[PDB]
Parts: structure tokens; C-alpha cells; sequence
């Protein structure tokens, strides 16, 4: 069953110094008894101070298990990097398996860079969330 | 072969007397507690008969052994006291054919605990449980007081309500909060919530969904920075019923059907327990013809108190193996029956010490 | 008559001591074997116990109406045994003033433990709590279970320990504000009740800005906060209604009183501390009756065992005539007045028997 | 004095046991009270001790109608009782064994109950034990403080029971030499026992019941010689 | 067979009661043990029996030392009892009551076990109360269907102990014939109570025990006429 569930949540999380972690809006959280999994349809996440300059997210879908191991973004993804280039490099593919504990990007599926100028297509995605550097 | 059928239908009579007398002591001393908590607030007042009724079988099957105990000591004091015993004795009747005689009860008491203990206390257990799982919770949550905290669940969780509508339902700023006795990490150590009113949605198939009409989830600890806050309109948490397995473990619950082979140690801890009350009735019944044997100086009722603490002790030294075993300190390959070994042993030191004085004496 | 007055109330007053001595003991084993569940590498056995030995004396109070019954019945079987009532009997002396030689080291046993329940009990009792509370709860933000909440304006307060000196252990307050928004989660280490106010000592209060910005964290070691609640109060809203003094109970009683809360169970713990004399006149009466009736020449052991489960009986039916009358709404006075009045009517039919 | 019961008689939850049973003991006469175990001879002498009321008759000592009146009653009306187990405060001794039913006396002043508690030490020869405690004492002490004691009392009648049971031959000697000495001071006892040899030895006149209803009644010649008692108390072959 | 004790002693708590006191009794005659009450007595009759262990000496019956069996070993070796009580299986029917012994008996069968009972029933003037429960059974029927169960058992030595306690004179005679029977039957049997005159009179023989120790024996006569007993247990005026 459902232990909790939420509606038009708008949550925010607080670094261990003070910094922002993230401010995450969904349509419904949801938290099966079974395990510790919990759904964020249409999440916002946007992590304002994780980089300095937020890293939006559209993401149709995210599912989160018991803890941030994977919650996966399914359906529609969007990475809009929003960094000091304009690009916004926003990348789609299926799903983006997002690290939340292990602090990395990395592509569940070959790598479609949506940049601004041009558009680029890549393999794999191995490249450090703090970095914010192209790489295969 | 008549002094077998005297014996036996004198121990089976005073047994079932005694029987019943303790039942009826247990049960009214248990009822204290319900209705206590049932005055504090909590449980229904018309389901403690259910309660009472599907509890019983676990009464018996500790009852039983005790009960045959008392019943061989008075039955057998008693033809003490009148000197038939002494003329059984003058006539050829030796000890060892009086334990004969008294193992058929011992066995057929043996056999009826074994049933209970086996196929009707975990029946029993579980439709306790199902039936208990009903409106009772839901009651609780309606006996919130404008301005008291229950605390349910001991220290964990609290639950609080500036007010509460007579026939329930908008509440005013609610206030709860949990917190979890593991290590909780740092987030999942304290979490509060707070609703502008809130409310209580039955479920289609669940017991209820209480509904917060607007309000935040607070989670992290007093002295940190890091603090989840989270902003909603509608809040959903089922409210867990506070007896809905406190009192009854699902160990219990189980049939004893599944116990066999499964590796879990707390299930084959159970499996242990529940074999031991046929030995149990058996040690009882060898220690307990002995321990008859009395003078008109000292009566017939001196050594049924002792008789009552060493069955106490017996049954708390159990409990606290089978607990230290199910918890994976003492290797269930030694496992629960060095304490049936231990009172055996003190059993037959007791039954074989006039023997044992008869040769000292060359 | 004066040798057979020191003979009759020598004999039941060692009985009564011997068999209180006895059932105190094993009341102390038997709630250190229920008690010894709770170790928890910061609850000692040690402190198990210190806190079982400083529970005792409350213990032996409420158990000395037991005792009372099972030595006047020990103590007149002896005699009675031994055909020394009879002679007494034969040569003039009458059942009333039997009842009397041994109803007075009765009303002296009476005094002594009235006296000792309302001057000793609630001070052993605070302290046994307080020790084992202390012990239990120098935790984290709330990590006891004897614990106290509380709610000024809209500040939730929480409380892991009370202690007899008006001094707090581990004082956690949540601040909301208007919109139940929270803007400050502290955590104090301690607190003292300074005559003016109280006074906490190594705050670690965290104040969280409702916009996304910095969250800051602040550390005053002496922070100085004003509460509504009091030490006097505090330290008698955690105590069990049945562990007070009998002016403590008359005291909170009309405190409640006035502000309009029940207080049927303090009525009821009034009630059965201020009427324990009768009660234990009532039980001595019906084991009188049972010496000269039924019990007339049985064995100690049989005298023992009746005892034992007369007192269980009427042990229980008080015991759940209790919280029966907060739920039927009987008066409190009658679930404390019934059980005695039934076992003094029936030592008094008995006596009338002869 | 004469102590009189007239018409006694009471029923057990069954069957009756004492029918129309009348006695009479006079002060300073010895009068036994004899008959098979079955008969109600014991229930007659309770209900003339008191120990169970009677359903009929009245019980009266010297025109003074005591038959309702309970055991201390008739202890104060002047009857007096000797159990026949071991009736000595075992924790007391043997000066305050008699000084303690001497207190109760109303009439008896401080000087008065030490003089009489002196004379009744030095009367039954028990001045060189006035300290051992109760308990210790032997079975001829005992029964000598026992009869200090119950005559500390002032009784009027003293009615023993089974005096002789479990005593060897020597002893019943001492035990006849208390009995006359009590019969010399005035009092009058009602002896009742299983040792019918002694009892009639010793008793002046007997009353006999065989089934409830006295059969029997006169001196020792008389009872040995009545056939009903000869066929069903002590049979032919008796002496 | 003879049932002979030699060298008897026992030491209670710090005191010796019995020091030195042999006894024998040979199938086919009755023998008595009489003396005073405090005297080591019972003491004898009980180490005699088995409820008390010897410190010294032997209890053999016909060459067989008997003193370490249990109570059941010396039952099944020859030796007998009888409690001083009464001891009769109470919710059992008289003619089960000696069924529940007679079922014991290894050398019979069922049709010879019937026989047994039979004769045993019609032996004793039982045969008319065959099925009265063991309540509703009075003294003398009592006695008898114990003293049946008893002999149902098949002893050598019968040992009575205090059968002439609080009887009525007449009733004693029954007992006496019973004895009589049984010494026809040839089973030695051993007397011990406190009526000096039906013991006397019935005991072929008799061991007077003072002070732990034998002090004279032989039959009534030489009892009587002996000076020591007289002086310390029957005293001048007996007799
Ligand atoms: C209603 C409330 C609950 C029940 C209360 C008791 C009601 C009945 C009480 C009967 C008492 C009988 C008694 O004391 O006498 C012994 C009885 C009769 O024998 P008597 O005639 O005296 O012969 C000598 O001899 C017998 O045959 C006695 C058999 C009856 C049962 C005796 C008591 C056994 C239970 C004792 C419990 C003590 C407390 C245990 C607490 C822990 C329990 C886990
Ligand atoms: C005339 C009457 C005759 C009859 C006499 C009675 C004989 C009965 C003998 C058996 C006694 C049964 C005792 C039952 C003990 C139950 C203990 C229990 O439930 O607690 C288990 C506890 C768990 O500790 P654990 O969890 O390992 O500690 C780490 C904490 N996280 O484990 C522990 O911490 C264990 C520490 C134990 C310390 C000692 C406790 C005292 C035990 C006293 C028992 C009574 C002894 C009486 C003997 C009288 C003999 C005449
Ligand atoms: C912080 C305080 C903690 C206190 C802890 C107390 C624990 C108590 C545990 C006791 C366990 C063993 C019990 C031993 C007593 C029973 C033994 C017995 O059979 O004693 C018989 C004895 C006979 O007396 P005797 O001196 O022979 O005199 C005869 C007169 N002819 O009888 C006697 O007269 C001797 C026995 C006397 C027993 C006295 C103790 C009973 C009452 C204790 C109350 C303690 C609390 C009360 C309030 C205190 C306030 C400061
Ligand atoms: C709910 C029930 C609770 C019961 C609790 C346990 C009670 C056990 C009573 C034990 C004492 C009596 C034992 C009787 C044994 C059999 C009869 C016997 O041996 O004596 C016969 C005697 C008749 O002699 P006499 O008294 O002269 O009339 O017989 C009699 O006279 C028998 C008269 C017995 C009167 C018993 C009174 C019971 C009072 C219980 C008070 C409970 C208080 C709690 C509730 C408030």
C-alpha cells in the first residue's frame, strides 16, 4: 500500500553548511509500504547551489527507491545545464540514471546533446555532476 | 489394575479443578489490564469478549501442566494423609510402579497440550489478530482531546490537535511527530507534521487515509542544518492500529505447518518453544510424585507455593533462552533443551534420594 | 488483663512482620526479574538495582494490608492450634475482647503505615523516578519514553527528563509561526529554574529562513528562554496519581478541579490511600472470623495457602472495580468501599456463627 | 451448687444424636460420664460445656437458667473446661501460665492475685519450676499446671475430659490423687473417658447413653451389674 | 520362618533413644511390645517395620538382612503392617478393595485369584457387605476388611500397631478372635499399643523396652510378677 502521499508538493533541502541541496516540485508523491520507494511524477529539480548555478530538470517522471540510489527519470528527460554558456545542452534520451548518492552523470542510453549553437550526439555519459564537462 | 484406574481418576479430577481455578484467576488478571487500557481511552469496550475468547487456548496450554502438577500433589497428599498410600506401599507397590501409574494422566494431558499448543493457540492467535485489526485505531484517533498529547507508540510518536470536531473531521493545526529508533541517519531522525485542518478519509479497502487539508512535513534533527521541507495541499498516512500486533509478535501467528526447515532463527526458535510443553508436563509429572510425600505434621497445602514459584522459574528460564536464542547469541544446536535437561536431572536427583540414602547405608 | 493482651498482639505483630518481610522480598525479585528487560548499555544493572531498592518502601506500603491478613491469620492459627484460645475462652475472656487484644498492635501497624506511606513513600518514590529518568534520558532531541510534551502559544516544547531540583534534561522547542510555517527547531543541553525564570545551558537551536535563503546555525551557551510551566507542577503531572502524598492529592485534585479536567483517578487514588485503615481492619476482622470458624485446627500450610488466595481475590476484584467505575461512572468512593465492606460482613456472619 | 441438664437433645444434619438426655452433678461428687463411641455421649458433654448449643433443653446451675448464655458465659457463670490435648501457653511460663488467667479475676486486687497465684504454686507442687517456659515441661508438669490454672479461675465445676487417655498405668495414680484433691476443695467434676476401668474406679456415680437416650445410671455396682449396658456397652465377658 | 532383630540402636537429634534391644518372633505365635510412652518403644516397632532407619544392628528375616529394603522390599520379603488409623481405600467397594491387592499376586490367575477372593470374603464374615463402598463401612466391618486386604497380600509376620486404640470393651473381643484366626493361620504377629491388660492377656509373649533398652520379657505371669517393670511401668497398684 501507500504509507503517505502528497500533492502539488514544492519541498526544499538544506546542505549540510547551509546551501540549498535542491527545490523539488511534483505532482504527487507517493511512498509504497512494500518497500521505500517513492514517486515524484513530473519532478522540478533544480539544484541551486549543488553547482552554483541550478541545474534544471524537467523530467516527465522519477521514481526513487528507498534511498536516492537510483531515482531513475523516466519518460520525458531534460537536462538544462543553465551553466555560464547559453547552450542550454539539454539532453532526452529515455531515462537519465541520476546518481544522487554517488554525486555523477551518467546515461542509461546513447547521449543526445540538445545544445543551443549546435547539436551534437554522443555514447554514453561519463562525465562529474561538480565538473559540468562534455564526456563521452 | 484398579489402583491404576483409582489413581488415575483421582490426579484427573483434582487436575481439572485446579484447571479451572487458575484459568479463572489468569483470565480475570489479564481483564485488568484490557479494561485499564480500555478506560485510558484506547480499545473498544464490546470486543474484549472476542479478545478474551480467541486468547484463551494460549492460557491453557501453560495452565495445563501447572494444573496437573497441583492435582498429583493434592491427590496424592491426600491418600498420603489417610494411610492408603502407606498400605499400598506395605504391600508390594513399589515408587517406580507409581510413576507408572501416574504417567497415563501425565500422557493424556500431554497429548491435549500438545493439540493446544500446536493447532489451536496459532489459530487462535490469528483470528485475535484479524478481528482486532477493525475501527478500534480508528477510534483512538477520534478520542483526541483539544489539548492532549498521545503519545502513541510509547516515546516514538506523538499526535496532537489544537481542535477536533465533535462528530470529527476539520481539525485545527495538527501537529505530529516521529521519530524512529534506528540509527534515523540524520534527516529520518525527527519529522513533523503540521495541517491547517486536516482530515480522516476511509478507505476503499484500507483502514483510513487521514486527509490534511493543507500544512508541511518538517524532517532532520534540533542542532542541524540540513532540514526537508515540504509543502503540499493534501497529506495522506494511515493511522496503525496501537494492539494490532503489539501484544501478539507474528511468530506466533504462524502455523506450525511452515516452521519446519525454515532458516529464519526467530521461526525455528518458535518451533522449539512450541515442542516444549509436552516435556515440560513430563518433567512436571516426574518431579511431582516425589515431592508428595507428606507427614499429617506438615499437611497437604505447605509445598504447593513452592511447587507454584519453581513452575514460574521453569517457564521464565524457558522464555529467556528461547529469547536469547531467537536473537542468535546461543547456537540453536544447543538450542532451548538444556533447560528441560537441567530440571530433569534435578527431578530424578530428587526422585532417586532415599534409593541413594538406603545404599549409603550400606 | 495484661499477659494475655502482650501474648495474643506479640504473636500476630511477629507474624505480620515475618510475612511482610517475606512478600516485600519477593516482590522485589519479581519486578527486577520484569525489570531487568530494559538494559541498555546506558541503564546499568547497577542502576536497576539502586532503583528497585529505592522502590521498595512504596511497595512494602501498598502491600502491607496483605501482610496485615496473612500474619493475623498465621499468628491466631498458632494459637488456636495449640488449644490456647479455647482455655482463654473457658476461663472468662470473650470473643470480643480476643478481637480487640489482637485489633490493637492492629491500629498501631495502622498508624505507623499510614504515617509512612504519606511522609516517606512520595519522597523515595520522586527520587527512585527521577534516578532512573535521569538515567535513561541523557539522550538526544527526544530519546526517552518518560518524557513530557507541552505547547505555549506556538512553540511545541518537549522534555526527556524532569528532575527533583527544578532542573530540565534535554529541552527541545519547535517555533512555528502564524502561517504553521517553522522558523526554529532548538536543542538545549539543560535547564535550571532561576527564581525569575528558567534558564537553559548549551543551546544548539538551528533557524531555518523561510525564503530559499542561507540556513544558519547559532550556539548560545546560555540562552535564556520564559515558560509558562512551573517546577512543582512538573514534577507531580509525571509522578503516578498513586505515588503522591495524600495533601499532594488533595492539592492537585482541586487543582484540577478549578480549571474544569477530571480527576476521577485522583479521587480514586485519595480514596484508596485516605481508606486503607478500614480496608486493613476489615481483612484483619475476616481472618479473626476465619481462626475461630472454618480454619479451627488445619494445618499452617492450609492457613497459608487460603490466605494467599483470599488476598488474590479480593487483590483482583479491587483491582478491577478500579478503572470500572471511570468507565461506568461509578463514584470512586465505592470501588474502594465494596470489596471491604463484603469481607467484613462475611468475617461478621462467620463470627456470628460461631 | 447443682449444676443440672434437663431434656437435652440435638440433631445433626441427618439423624439425631441425643434425645431426652437428663444429668445432675452435685458440688464436692465425682460423675462420670460413659458410653459407646457411636452414642452421643460426647456431643451431651459439649452441650453441657457449651461448646455446641442444644436444640432442647435448658441447661442450668443453681436455679440460674444459663442454656443460652455462650462459653465465656457459663465460664463466668461458674462451669469450667480442661481440654484433653495440650492445653499450656507454651510461650509463657509456668508463673505467668497462672498469673495470666489469674488477672481476669475481677474480685482478686494486686496483693490478693499474688497471694493466690503463692498459694497455688506451693498447692500442686510446682514452686521449683515457677520459671521453665511451657513448652518445655513433661507431661506430668504439664498436667499439673494445666489444673493450676484451670483452677485459678475459681470454677464451681470442672469438666474433664479423657483425663486417663494415653497414660501409663503409674501416671493415672497422680492423675486420681489430682481429682480427690480437687473434689476436697468443694468442686464437682464430670468425667468423661474411653478407660472405663478407671473412670468407674474413680467416679462415685456414672450416667450411660447408648443411643442418644441415657440407659443406665447409679454406682459402679449398679452399672456392672444392668444387663442392657452388659450387652451393649460392656459386654458379658467384661470383668 | 523368624523374623529376628539384633542389636537395635538409634540415635535422634543428639539423644539415644534405643540402644541394644533384640527382639524374635516365630511364625505361629503372638508377641507383644509394651512400655512407657517415652521409652524407645515405638521407636522399636517403627525400625522393625521400616519407617525408620537403624543406625546399628540387623533386622533379618530368615537369613535374609532386610534392614536396608524399602518399605515394598520387606512386603514382598514376608513382612506385613498395619496402620493405626483407619486405612481403607474409601471410594473403593469392599470386594474391589481386596481385588486391589489380590491383583498383585504374581502365583496366581484370574479363575485362582476369583477363588482367592472368594474365600477370603466368606473367611472373614464379610460376604454380606461385598459391595458397600469403603465410607459407608463401620469399625468392626472396617477392621475386618482391612485386616482381609492385609492377609490378601500373603505375609509371613503381620504387624499390628495399637489395634485396642479407643474401643469399646465389647468390640474388643471381635479383635481378639480375629487375632486368634490369624495366629491359627500360622503368621507371627507383633502387638504394640498402650493397654497393658488386653495385650497381656491375648500376647503370648512380651518385650518391656525403658530407656531405650530391654528390660524383662516373658509371658504375662513373669511380666507381672517381675519387680523392675512394676516399680518403673506398671506401678504397685496395678493389678
Ligand atoms: C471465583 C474467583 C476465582 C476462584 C477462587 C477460589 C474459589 C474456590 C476456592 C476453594 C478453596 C478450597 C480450600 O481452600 O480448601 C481446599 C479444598 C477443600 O479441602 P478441605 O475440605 O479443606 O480438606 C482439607 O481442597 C481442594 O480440593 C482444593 C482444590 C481447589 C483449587 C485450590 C486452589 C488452586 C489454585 C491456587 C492459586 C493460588 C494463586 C496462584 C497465582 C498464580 C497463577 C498463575
Ligand atoms: C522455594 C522455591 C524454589 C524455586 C526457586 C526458583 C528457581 C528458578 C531458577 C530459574 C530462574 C529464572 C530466572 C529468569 C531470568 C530472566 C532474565 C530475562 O528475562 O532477562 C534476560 C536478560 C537479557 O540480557 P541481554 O539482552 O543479553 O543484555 C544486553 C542488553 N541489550 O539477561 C540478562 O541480562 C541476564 C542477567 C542475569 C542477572 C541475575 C538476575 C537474578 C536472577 C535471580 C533468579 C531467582 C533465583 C532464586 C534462586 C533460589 C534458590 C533456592
Ligand atoms: C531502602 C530500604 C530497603 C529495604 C529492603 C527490605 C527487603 C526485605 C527482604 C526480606 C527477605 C527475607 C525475609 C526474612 C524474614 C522472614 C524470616 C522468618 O521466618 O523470620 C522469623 C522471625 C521470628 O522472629 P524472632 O526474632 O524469632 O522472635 C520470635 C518472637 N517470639 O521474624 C522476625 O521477626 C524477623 C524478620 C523481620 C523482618 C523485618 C523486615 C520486614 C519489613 C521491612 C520493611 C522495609 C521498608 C519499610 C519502610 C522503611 C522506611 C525507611
Ligand atoms: C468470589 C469467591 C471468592 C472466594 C475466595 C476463596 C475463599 C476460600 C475460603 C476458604 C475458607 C473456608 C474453607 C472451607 C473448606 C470446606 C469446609 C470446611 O472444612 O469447614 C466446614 C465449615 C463449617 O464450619 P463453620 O464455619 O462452623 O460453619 O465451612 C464453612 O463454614 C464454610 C464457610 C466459608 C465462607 C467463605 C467466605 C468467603 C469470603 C471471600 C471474600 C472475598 C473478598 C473479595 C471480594 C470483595
Amino acid at each position: 500500500t501507500i504509507d503517505y502521499y502528497a500533492e502539488n508538493a514544492h519541498s526544499l533541502q538544506y546542505q549540510e553548511d547551509g546551501s540549498l541541496d535542491y527545490e523539488m516540485t511534483a505532482v504527487k508523491l507517493e511512498h509504497q509500504k512494500a518497500t521505500d520507494i517513492t514517486f515524484v511524477t513530473t519532478p522540478d529539480l533544480l539544484l541551486f547551489r549543488g553547482n552554483v548555478q541550478p541545474w534544471h530538470i524537467q523530467s516527465a517522471r522519477a521514481e526513487v527507491g528507498p534511498k536516492g540510489k537510483e531515482v531513475e527519470l523516466i519518460d520525458d528527460v531534460r537536462v538544462a545545464r543553465t551553466d555560464a554558456k547559453g547552450q542550454p545542452s539539454i539532453l532526452t534520451t529515455t531515462r537519465l540514471t541520476v546518481f544522487p548518492d554517488k554525486n555523477y552523470a551518467q546515461t542509461e542510453q546513447a547521449v543526445k546533446i540538445d545544445a543551443a549553437n549546435g547539436v551534437t550526439t554522443a555514447v554514453g555519459m561519463k562525465a562529474y555532476l561538480k565538473d559540468s564537462r562534455m564526456h563521452l | 489394575m484398579i489402583v491404576f484406574r483409582y489413581l488415575s481418576r483421582e490426579v484427573l479430577v483434582t487436575m481439572s479443578a485446579v484447571s479451572a481455578v487458575l484459568l479463572v484467576i489468569i483470565m480475570s488478571g489479564r481483564f485488568i489490564k484490557y479494561l485499564a487500557q480500555a478506560a485510558q481511552g484506547l480499545l473498544d469496550p464490546g470486543s474484549l469478549f472476542l479478545i478474551m475468547a480467541f486468547r484463551i487456548p494460549g492460557f491453557l496450554q501453560l495452565i495445563l501442566p501447572l494444573g496437573l502438577f497441583l492435582g498429583i500433589l493434592l491427590a496424592y497428599g491426600r491418600l498420603y494423609l489417610e494411610s492408603e498410600m502407606t498400605v499400598l506401599s506395605a504391600t508390594g507397590m513399589s515408587q517406580k510402579r507409581l510413576l507408572g501409574y501416574t504417567m497415563a494422566p501425565a500422557l493424556l494431558v500431554a497429548i491435549l497440550v500438545a493439540w493446544l499448543s500446536l493447532f489451536l493457540a496459532p489459530q487462535g492467535i490469528n483470528q485475535f489478530a484479524l478481528l482486532l485489526n477493525k475501527q478500534d485505531t480508528l477510534t483512538e484517533f477520534d478520542t483526541l482531546v483539544p489539548g492532549r498529547f498521545q503519545a502513541m507508540r510509547d516515546g516514538t510518536r506523538v499526535t496532537y490537535t489544537e481542535e477536533l470536531s465533535k462528530d470529527r473531521g476539520e481539525l485545527a493545526g495538527i501537529f505530529i511527530s516521529q521519530k524512529d529508533l534506528n540509527s534515523s541517519n540524520q534527516e529520518r531522525g525527527i519529522s513533523i507534521l503540521v495541517a491547517e485542518k486536516g482530515t480522516q478519509n476511509i478507505q476503499a479497502d484500507g483502514s483510513r487515509y487521514l486527509i490534511l487539508h493543507n500544512g508541511y512535513r518538517y524532517d532532520g534533527n534540533p542542532g542541524q542544518a540540513n532540514y526537508r521541507a515540504i509543502q503540499y495541499d493534501t497529506y495522506g498516512v494511515m493511522l496503525p492500529k496501537p494492539e494490532a500486533s503489539s501484544e501478539v509478535s507474528e511468530r506466533d501467528a504462524v502455523p506450525t505447518a511452515d516452521l519446519f526447515g525454515s532458516d529464519n532463527p526467530r521461526y525455528q526458535a518458535e518451533l522449539q518453544w512450541r515442542l516444549s510443553t509436552p516435556l515440560l508436563v513430563f518433567v512436571v509429572t516426574l518431579l511431582a510424585v516425589p515431592l508428595s510425600r507428606v507427614n499429617p505434621r506438615q499437611g497437604r497445602f505447605l509445598k504447593l507455593l513452592p511447587a507454584i514459584l519453581l513452575y514460574m522459574g521453569y517457564l521464565a528460564l524457558l522464555i529467556a533462552v528461547r529469547g536469547q536464542l531467537d536473537k542468535g547469541k546461543i547456537p540453536m544446536a544447543i538450542g532451548l533443551w538444556w533447560v528441560h535437561g537441567l530440571f530433569l536431572a534435578i527431578g530424578l536427583l530428587l526422585f532417586y534420594w532415599e534409593p541413594l540414602r538406603l545404599k549409603l547405608a550400606s | 488483663m495484661v499477659k494475655l493482651d502482650r501474648y495474643i498482639g506479640v504473636t500476630v505483630f511477629v507474624a505480620i512482620l515475618a510475612v511482610l518481610g517475606v512478600i516485600l522480598g519477593l516482590a522485589l525479585l519479581f519486578a527486577f526479574i520484569d525489570e531487568l528487560n530494559d538494559i541498555s548499555a546506558s541503564y546499568g544493572i547497577g542502576d536497576a538495582l539502586r532503583f528497585i531498592f529505592l522502590t521498595a518502601p512504596r511497595r512494602a506500603y501498598d502491600m502491607l494490608p496483605m501482610a496485615a491478613l496473612i500474619g493475623c491469620l498465621v499468628g491466631l492459627g498458632t494459637l488456636a492450634s495449640n488449644s490456647e484460645l479455647t482455655i482463654m475462652r473457658a476461663a472468662g475472656v470473650s470473643l470480643s475482647r480476643i478481637v480487640w487484644a489482637v485489633m490493637k498492635p492492629m491500629l498501631v501497624l495502622m498508624l505507623a503505615g499510614i504515617l509512612v506511606g504519606e511522609y516517606v513513600a512520595p519522597w523515595t518514590e520522586n527520587i527512585a523516578q527521577s534516578g532512573r529518568a535521569l538515567a535513561q534520558g541523557g539522550g538526544d532531541s527526544q530519546s526517552s519514553k518518560r518524557g513530557l510534551w507541552h505547547r505555549q502559544g506556538r512553540e511545541y516544547i518537549h522534555i526527556n527528563a524532569v528532575q527533583p531540583n527544578g532542573v530540565l534534561y534535554g529541552v527541545t522547542r519547535y517555533r512555528f509561526d502564524e502561517q504553521r510555517g517553522l522558523e526554529s527547531a532548538s536543542f538545549a543541553k539543560r535547564a535550571r529554574f532561576e527564581t525569575d525564570h528558567w534558564q537553559l545551558e548549551e543551546v544548539t537551536t538551528t533557524l531555518l529562513h523561510p525564503r530559499e535563503k542561507r540556513s544558519e546555525v547559532v550556539k548560545l551557551p546560555t540562552e535564556r528562554w520564559d515558560a509558562q510551566l512551573s517546577p512543582q507542577l512538573l514534577n507531580t503531572v509525571v509522578m503516578e496519581p498513586e505515588a503522591l502524598s495524600i495533601s499532594g492529592l488533595w492539592q492537585y485534585i482541586h487543582y484540577l478541579a478549578d480549571q474544569g479536567l477530571n480527576n476521577n483517578r485522583y479521587w480514586l487514588a485519595f480514596w484508596t490511600k485516605v481508606l486503607q485503615p478500614l480496608v486493613t481492619a476489615a481483612l484483619v476482622l475476616m481472618a479473626i472470623s476465619f481462626i475461630f470458624g472454618p480454619l479451627r485446627s488445619v494445618t499452617l500450610g492450609q492457613r497459608i495457602f487460603t490466605g494467599v488466595l483470599v488476598g488474590f481475590v479480593f487483590r483482583i476484584a479491587q483491582d478491577l472495580l478500579g478503572p470500572s467505575s471511570l468507565v461506568f461512572d461509578f463514584p470512586p468512593l465505592l470501588a474502594v468501599v465494596i470489596p471491604a465492606s463484603i469481607c467484613a460482613l462475611a468475617g461478621v456472619w462467620l463470627l456470628r456463627r460461631a | 451448687a447443682t449444676l443440672k441438664a434437663q431434656h437435652l437433645a440435638k440433631s445433626y444434619k441427618g439423624r439425631q444424636v441425643v434425645r431426652d438426655v437428663s444429668m445432675s452433678i452435685d458440688s464436692g461428687q465425682i460423675v462420670g460420664l460413659l458410653g459407646p463411641n457411636g452414642a452421643g455421649k460426647t456431643t451431651c458433654f459439649y452441650m453441657i460445656v457449651g461448646l455446641v448449643q442444644a436444640d432442647q433443653g435448658v441447661v442450668r446451675i443453681d436455679e440460674q437458667n444459663v442454656t443460652h448464655l455462650p462459653m465465656h458465659g457459663r465460664a463466668r457463670a461458674g462451669i469450667g473446661y480442661l481440654p484433653q490435648e495440650a492445653s499450656i501457653f507454651r510461650k509463657l511460663s509456668v508463673s505467668d501460665n497462672i498469673m495470666a488467667i489469674l488477672e481476669t479475676r475481677s474480685d482478686l486486687d494486686r496483693n490478693g492475685r499474688k497471694e493466690a497465684l503463692e498459694g497455688l504454686l506451693q498447692e500442686f507442687h510446682i514452686h521449683h519450676i515457677r520459671d521453665n517456659l511451657g513448652m518445655s515441661l513433661s507431661g506430668g508438669e504439664r498436667r499439673r499446671v494445666e489444673i493450676a490454672r484451670a483452677l485459678a479461675s475459681a470454677p464451681k465445676f470442672i469438666l474433664l475430659d479423657e483425663p486417663f487417655a494415653g497414660v501409663d498405668p503409674i501416671s493415672v495414680g497422680d492423675i486420681k490423687q489430682i481429682i480427690h484433691h480437687l473434689k476436697a476443695k468443694g468442686i464437682g467434676i464430670l468425667i468423661t473417658d474411653h478407660n472405663v476401668r478407671e473412670t468407674l474406679d474413680i467416679c462415685e456415680t456414672a450416667y450411660i447413653v447408648n443411643d442418644g437416650q441415657l440407659i443406665a445410671e447409679g454406682d459402679a455396682e449398679s452399672i456392672l451389674a444392668n444387663d442392657l449396658v452388659k450387652e451393649v456397652y460392656l459386654g458379658h465377658e467384661f470383668r
